[PDB]
């Protein structure tokens, strides 16, 4: 299942859900939650109960009629010229699925050559400690110790496990109590932009 | 038991009789006046008193009161052909549904030769053509009853109730004859209804049809049908 984007939203409507079709090895991808682009087709696929009201349907060409005892009444008469209802629905299948905006080495060998170079190039500084703090968060002033905090958050621990079947936590928890209009919800924008 | 006949004539003359009531002080024909708009449309519906009726016979009053629905279509027929005789002019301004019935009437009228055999089939149903209804007044001297107390021995009867209104539906059409148009001929095909659900024919039971063994196939129509104006009433004891 798929959901149009909010960007894409006119005014006071609710996103579009579409149902989107896997066929043998692009099944494997899409999982949830992802934010991804799409190429296909757009299918007709029927539907059961959705007409509660007589709609268009189909039936026989031949010219048949029926025969005192057998008169082509309501159920017989249907069955016999075999009418069924034209219902359907509106179903996408997908042949190509890719991401829309894109085991360590598999990460370093995902990289190009430029991306490496900068990668190399933000390791060996002292200043990514500052310039990360202000990159983040340009807007608001000071709190700079919120703002280390939440790097630290981001980058997280280590998690390990102990001989007796206990386990350690490796995750960091932040809270952040203050005054009214002392910038306390643009972090927390931020952080999931 | 007694024949139809007789009280349909009764029911006629009763109409052509009256003279008396008058509002502004006179003697006045007043269900004369009542046809003569009735033949136009300038009345949909007529109302039938039956404290009037009860000072010439007493006995149509009960056969009225223990078996209201067959009067009631005796009356509505009885009306019908006394129509045409208090007719003196056409119609000024007419709607859709009379166009329908004036030209339905003139094709009969061209088409079909006095002496010809005519199918029992063939004729057109009697509600279609009709346009105006008729409800009954409960008598005077009729006590009205109370909800908890009408049972079997009231199914039928004619009654007149008192109570309070809790539930009211909003306004819907409501099907009284559906009209049917074959695939491969210009005839028209009328089917009655008098049941909450009703199953839509498929084949045309036309003679053109028939003598062809063609099978053309029915269509619906909603211009042609006949519908009326329908609600529905919740009522509670005092
Ligand atoms: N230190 C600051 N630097 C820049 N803007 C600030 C600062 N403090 C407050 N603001 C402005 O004031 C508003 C604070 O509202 P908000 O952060 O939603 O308050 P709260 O989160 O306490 O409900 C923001 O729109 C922000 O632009
Ligand atoms: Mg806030
Ligand atoms: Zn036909």
């Amino acid at each position: 299942r798929i959901q149009e984007t909010q960007a894409e939203l006119p005014r006071g409507s609710i996103p579009r859900s579409l149902e989107v079709i896997l066929r043998a090895e692009a099944v494997e991808s899409a999982q949830a939650g992802d934010k991804c682009d799409f190429t296909g087709t757009l299918i007709v696929v029927p539907d059961v109960s959705k007409l509660s009201t007589p709609g268009a349907r189909a039936e026989t060409n031949s010219r048949v009629s029926g025969v005192d005892g057998y008169e082509t009444e309501g159920i017989r008469g249907l069955r016999a010229l075999g009418v069924r209802d034209l219902s359907y629905r509106l179903v996408f299948l997908a042949c190509c699925v890719a991401p829309t905006n894109p085991t360590a080495e598999s990460i370093k060998n995902q990289m190009t050559v430029k991306e490496w170079e900068k990668v190399f190039e933000m390791s060996q500084d002292k200043n990514l400690y500052h310039n990360l703090c202000t990159s983040l968060f340009p807007t608001i002033h000071g709190n700079d110790e919120v703002k280390r905090g939440v790097l630290l958050m981001l980058f997280g621990g280590v998690p390990k496990t102990t001989g007796e079947g206990t386990s350690l936590r490796g995750d960091i928890n932040v809270c952040i109590v203050g005054d009214p209009s002392t910038a306390k919800s643009q972090f927390l924008k931020h952080v999931e932009e | 038991l007694k024949d139809y006949a007789l009280e349909k004539e009764k029911v006629k003359k009763f109409l052509q009789e009256f003279y008396q009531d008058d509002e502004l002080g006179k003697k006045q024909f007043k269900y004369g006046n009542q046809l003569v708009r009735l033949a136009h449309r300038e009345q949909v519906a007529l109302y039938v008193d039956l404290d009037d009726v009860a000072e010439d016979d007493p006995e149509l009053v009960d056969s009225i009161c223990e078996n209201a629905r067959r009067y009631a279509k005796l009356f509505a027929d009885a009306v019908q052909e006394l129509l045409p005789q208090y007719k003196e002019r056409e119609v000024v301004n007419k709607d859709v549904l009379d166009v329908y019935i004036e030209h339905r009437l003139m094709m009969e009228q061209r088409s079909r030769d006095p002496g010809m055999v005519r199918s029992p089939q063939n004729q057109y149903p009697a509600e279609l053509m009709r346009r105006f209804e008729l409800y009954f007044q409960g008598p005077s001297s009729n006590k009205p009853r109370v909800i908890r107390e009408v049972r079997a021995d009231s199914v039928g009867k004619l009654v007149t109730v008192r109570g309070i209104v809790t539930r009211v539906s909003e306004v819907k059409p409501k099907m009284v004859v559906a009209t049917y148009t074959c695939d491969q001929c210009g005839a028209e095909t009328y089917q009655p209804i008098q049941s909450p659900t009703f199953m839509p024919l498929i084949m045309c039971p036309s003679q053109e049809c028939q003598t062809n063994r063609s099978g053309g196939r029915l269509y619906l129509q909603t211009r042609g049908s006949r519908f009326i104006k329908f609600q529905e009433m919740k009522m509670q004891e005092h």
